[PDB]
């Protein structure tokens, strides 16, 4: 039997683990050479759909050609590849890519209502491809560097600079930067709430340099989590605007059970028996990165290669076209499989350690109108440089709350 | 005396209802046959008043002040209502006008009136797949005008996430048609959202939260439970099978029904009519001006009274002892990027089958962040 | 003792609600204090922006800028800004603020990596000390009015304007406007979630006369707290943006302690000596405003004088460098001493019932294009205005208005 005991108000703590990352992954004026014969192919497919009136990389099209499947005719539908000529959007139409395997004998489609959707869909999937045969130390000079990014930063009154920052590639979102991680260096505490004495950002987006058919949302992405934690901000992370000051008052909201004698769940990632892709960055163990773990050793072994957005063991290669020709057809099984996600939950144990970095944001204007000119032209010397726009400038600021954490915790009876 | 215990899982889920409505509730060009009279006189209001180039309760001016009063039929008072601002007197007086107008307009044609679905929603995808204006159950708010709402639709299994984030989570893009707003009703451009249990109302007149167009909304969530004991343990109930008020909203018991059906039939005792702001209980008629001519009074005498705690409604009502909340975190970006107008603008349209206005779109995105389950439990010792 | 938790929805006050403007002052009603610190401002800028391109020395003297140059550490140096006229941004240059005391036969520097944070930082010490020597009488009335701040407010249906509200000076932010304070009426009872029964209110940002080289994001500050109390804007207090509709949803948090035999918190002031008070009202007491109130009984201990951002006795003075030279360093060294932290967190003590706001926000662009243009005709002609100026806020219970925790034996 086990008795629950709760404890709530202020304590001085470690400041959380703060990843910044940009919505973009790719600064296209250093990637566009990559890019190029998929982009000339994605705008005449733009064409072909929006302006049919008006050679192609057609290797590039034949790996997941998109095609209409119109059943405007219940007795014959016909499906037709995109290469008045108008292709129909009708309530009866519908837009897929074929997505064929071995030599092409046998294939299925994956389905979609609408264009917009569709077409982020291959490009994403045609990205990937590319991305996915580039060597990962030349992949991460073509992303943002923190040198652009991080224009200013504070920590209460301390000053501080990018090289404070640890750097990740989290390959959705190409490099982030992590203030606090608790890696390589002692943590640093924190003892009163408010801004007053918390980190203070002022983030430069670069937006004028995204890749236009990735990079459809613009801002940074955040995340809060414990030191020396992997920081999955695909899952857990918010976002914030450009052009505003945004404020996020934290709250730690913790949640501590009984392990193994009194309930499933573990303390360490020991007598776990899924393999850790995540190890060689020393974080501690996680749910997260146990099921996706899981989810590429199924990669591993069903395509023979493993997938791009995921670590990659010791031996292996990325998929692609080149080397694995049915990697998209199996990886999209793999991906939509129900019974495949509950078979991890059905192998990875949970952490006995609960933890939320609950947050309250708000937001408001910057620089206001009065103090704009000045403060943009001084902002522009704070790099070797101008290249600078109100459209791209975050002011960030992250604190605690007047009560800082929520602890709930189970006791031994 | 009691025991409280915790019990966490990391299991597949099931996903919320979600009911997403636009803030204005009809496409005006197709209202303004009704609402033609009252224009016209709120425009010859604000060119009195104001300059503005642009019957039983006339608009006033005070010793300028400006109001209106709300009379008494059986003596001489009445409430006397003066704003320090004409937003609010114009605003006001014509809310009541059009509540007064709309409680008149048969249902039938109300809800031919306002949106369709395949309107409001430009594009729908959950679970990584495809999604349609035909998985969203129609769900008419009196002030709203058509609701939809996800997930929640008779004889079909609900859906359920097996994957936690952005990417699997319910992602949807609304068209929010701004140069159709009503001038004097609807103030504020964008839609609201409410997360709710299927079998519960959605209420999406109080605690929605509001999305901006031009922009994308990422409401991620948690899920937590609590679970409290009835007597003799604490005067609590887990269903409405035993407090004396009627549900009239048709759906599963909580304290705001009880209330709101409490006062509700309240209005039908002393007033005679129903309120038009909520659902019609059984064997009445909504308020207006030419059947229940001072139901204005009537209805200010009996919510000062509510306020008050008089008419009993908040000590007949009770709490209900199971509870299910969404821990939402919304937050906000700019969409699209400016890069990325270029080609999303004109594939909306041609979704839709004019160019896309940037401030007509919004988009919407609802996940669980994680597959943790929370429940709170309470327990005899 | 053992605690039970609560979670519900029931009729109570309404919070107190204080809104104050971003800015603390009307430039235009300021800026001939603030000229000859502008001038210089400009010439900051200068050596800063346009190095290759008339002073009031008095003002720079108090607290100069100065370069820190670390790159060669055989030789570190530090300059004042007062192959090249490039003042150096690189990895291991510094810009710091000299602050001296005892005719400069002591210094210390406080480190900026950025010059945006070292301008914003430098101004606002100068400016402090120019409205130190302003009678708070006459500083009240080059902030932003009332009645030019709130065009319109409704509460539920009951119509409110500005002289529903208690006026307040907070010296950080200038005037501050509080609703529902419950100080000379009685307060309001709110018995309804949703935005239909809360207090809905325009504003009126007034930016284009904000102070330049201060305050500088746009929008009004807000605070909830409870009746009586006085508001801490800068702790527990946000913004709130312009040009939208803000809708704030409300859950009123408390944490009920045991008392005496089990705790050393404190029912109410009369255990301890808050001797300070930030106004004239008969607020109620709280641990923040006691360890306020106590910093500056040490300080006019230490620097002979009372700061300009906390309260103040019945005959003291504000700092000034033409009264007290020394202060600006002398407040430095309070603020790192670890005695005078210890010392007031060992006389102040914390409250037996102990009450927080949560907030759930959302927003909404506003006006309507349909109704813009004869809201703004009204607005205007009501004053005998755009889009960007005006902010729209709306506060409410949420459905479940209040949590509880409570200890018991
Ligand atoms: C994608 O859509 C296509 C077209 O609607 C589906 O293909 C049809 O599937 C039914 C049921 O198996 C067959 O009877 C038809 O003959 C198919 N038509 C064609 C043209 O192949 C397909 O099943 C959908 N696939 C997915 C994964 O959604
Ligand atoms: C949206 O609604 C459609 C139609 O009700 C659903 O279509 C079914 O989907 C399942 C697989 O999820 C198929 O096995 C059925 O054959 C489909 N039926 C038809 C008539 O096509 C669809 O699942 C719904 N999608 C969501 C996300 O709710
Ligand atoms: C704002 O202040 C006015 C008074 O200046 C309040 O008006 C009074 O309200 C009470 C009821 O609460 C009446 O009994 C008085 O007769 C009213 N006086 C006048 C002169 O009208 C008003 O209620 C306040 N509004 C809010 C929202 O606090
Ligand atoms: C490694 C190092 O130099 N750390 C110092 C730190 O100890 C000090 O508190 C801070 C003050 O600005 O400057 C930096
Ligand atoms: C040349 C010089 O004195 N440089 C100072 C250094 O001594 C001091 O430790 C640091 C922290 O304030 O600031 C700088
Ligand atoms: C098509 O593009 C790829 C890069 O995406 C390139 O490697 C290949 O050589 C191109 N094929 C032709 C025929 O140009
Ligand atoms: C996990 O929870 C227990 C609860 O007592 C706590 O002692 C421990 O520090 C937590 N963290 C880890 C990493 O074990
Ligand atoms: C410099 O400014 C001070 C105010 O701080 C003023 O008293 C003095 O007269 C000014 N001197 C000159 C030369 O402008
Ligand atoms: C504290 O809370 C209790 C709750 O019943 C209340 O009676 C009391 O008046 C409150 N205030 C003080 C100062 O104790």
């Amino acid at each position: 039997e086990v008795s629950v005991s709760l404890s709530v108000g202020f304590k001085t703590m470690d400041f959380p683990a703060v990843t910044i990352c940009n919505a973009s992954p790719f600064k296209y004026s250093k990637i566009k050479h990559l890019l190029k014969d998929l982009d000339e192919l994605m705008e005449a497919v733009l064409e072909r759909i929006l302006a049919p009136e008006l050679n192609l990389n057609f290797s590039i099209w034949n790996h997941t050609p998109l095609v209409l499947i119109d059943e405007r005719n219940p007795h014959h539908p016909m499906v037709l590849d995109l290469f008045s000529e108008k292709i129909c959007n009708a309530h009866g139409c519908k837009m897929a890519m074929r997505l064929c395997s071995l030599n092409r004998t046998q294939c299925t489609f994956r389905n979609f209502t609408s264009a917009t959707q569709a077409l982020t869909e291959w490009y994403i999937l045609q990205a990937t491809n590319i991305f996915a045969q580039v060597p990962q130390q030349e992949l991460v000079e073509m992303s943002y560097p923190g040198e652009q990014m991080i224009l200013a930063c504070l920590f209460g009154a301390e000053p501080c600079n990018y090289r404070n920052f640890t750097s990740i590639f989290y390959p959705h979102y190409g490099n982030c930067y992590i203030f606090n991680w608790g890696m390589t260096e002692k943590a640093l505490p924190s003892a009163n709430p408010g801004t007053e004495f918390g980190l203070k950002l002022i983030l430069d987006i670069g937006q004028e340099d995204y890749v236009p058919f990735l990079a459809s949302t613009a801002g940074v992405r955040l995340m809060l989590h414990e030191q020396r934690s992997y920081p999955f901000i695909r899952d857990e992370g918010i976002y914030a605007m450009s052009g505003t000051e945004t404020s996020i008052g934290v709250l730690v909201d913790k949640l501590q059970r009984m392990g193994e004698p009194y309930s499933p769940c573990t303390v360490n990632g020991s007598e776990v028996p899924v393999q850790n892709f995540y190890s060689d960055y020393n974080t501690t163990y996680s749910i997260q990165a146990c099921l996706r773990s899981c989810f590429q050793d199924h990669m591993i072994r069903n395509c023979n290669c493993g997938h791009y957005l995921y670590p990659l063991p010791r031996g292996e290669k990325y998929c692609n076209n080149r080397d694995f020709p049915d990697w998209a057809h199996c990886y999209s099984d793999l991906q939509m499989s129900v019974a495949q996600r509950e078979t991890c939950i059905g192998m990875c144990k949970e952490s006995c350690n609960d933890t939320q970095y609950k947050m309250t944001i708000s937001m408001a204007d910057w620089p206001s109108e009065a103090s704009e000119d000045w403060i943009f032209h001084v902002l522009s010397q704070e790099r070797d440089q101008i290249t600078l726009s109100r459209k791209g400038i975050v002011k960030l600021n992250i604190y605690f709350q007047e009560f800082n954490y929520r602890t709930i915790e189970e006791s031994a009876a | 005396t009691v025991s409280v215990s915790i019990k966490v899982h990391f299991r597949k889920l099931d996903f919320p209802a979600v009911t997403i409505c636009n803030i204005n509730p009809y496409k005006y060009s197709t209202v303004r046959h009704l609402l033609a009279d009252l224009e016209q006189e709120t425009r010859e209001a604000l060119k009195s008043l104001y300059g503005f180039p642009e019957h039983r309760i006339p608009l006033l001016i005070f010793d300028q002040v400006v109001g209106f009063q709300l009379c008494s039929n059986d003596t001489s008072d009445c409430a006397t209502y003066t704003f320090s601002s004409g937003i609010n007197a114009i605003q006001e007086w014509y809310k009541l006008h059009y509540m007064n107008i709309m409680a008149q307009v048969p249902l039938e044609k109300k809800i031919n009136m306002s949106y369709s679905a395949e309107e409001l929603l430009v594009t729908c995808f959950f679970d990584g797949v495809s999604c349609d204006a035909r998985n969203f159950t129609l769900f008419h708010h009196p002030m709203h005008g058509n609701c939809y709402t996800f997930n929640n639709r008779e004889n079909e299994t609900i859906l359920s996430t097996s994957m936690g984030g952005s990417e699997y989570g319910l992602q949807v893009i609304l068209y929010i048609n701004e140069e159709e707003y009503n001038p004097f009703l609807v103030s504020s451009t964008g839609a609201k959202v409410i997360i709710h249990r299927q079998d519960e109302y959605p209420f999406v007149e109080d605690v929605g939260t509001e999305i901006e167009t031009a922009m994308v909304t990422s409401i991620g969530m948690h899920l937590t439970e609590s679970f409290k004991l009835s007597e003799p343990y604490s005067q609590c109930t887990e269903d409405g099978s035993d407090v004396p008020i009627r549900n009239i909203y048709n759906a599963a018991y909580s304290l705001q029904i009880c209330l709101h059906s409490c006062f509700q039939t309240k209005m039908v005792e002393k007033c005679g009519c129903a309120q038009y702001s909520q659902p019609l209980p059984p064997a009445a008629n909504y308020c207006n001006y030419q059947q229940h001519p001072n139901w204005m009074y009537c209805y200010y005498q009996l919510h000062r009274a509510f306020v008050q705690e008089e008419l009993g409604c908040q000590s007949v009502c009770k709490e209900a002892c199971s509870f299910k909340e969404w821990t939402l975190t919304t937050s906000l970006a700019q969409w699209p990027s400016v890069v990325s107008e270029k080609w999303l603008l004109p594939v909306l349209t041609w979704d839709q089958g004019k160019k896309l206005n940037k401030t007509d779109l919004a988009k919407l995105l609802i996940f669980y962040k994680d597959l943790n389950q929370r429940s709170i439990m309470e327990s005899p010792a």
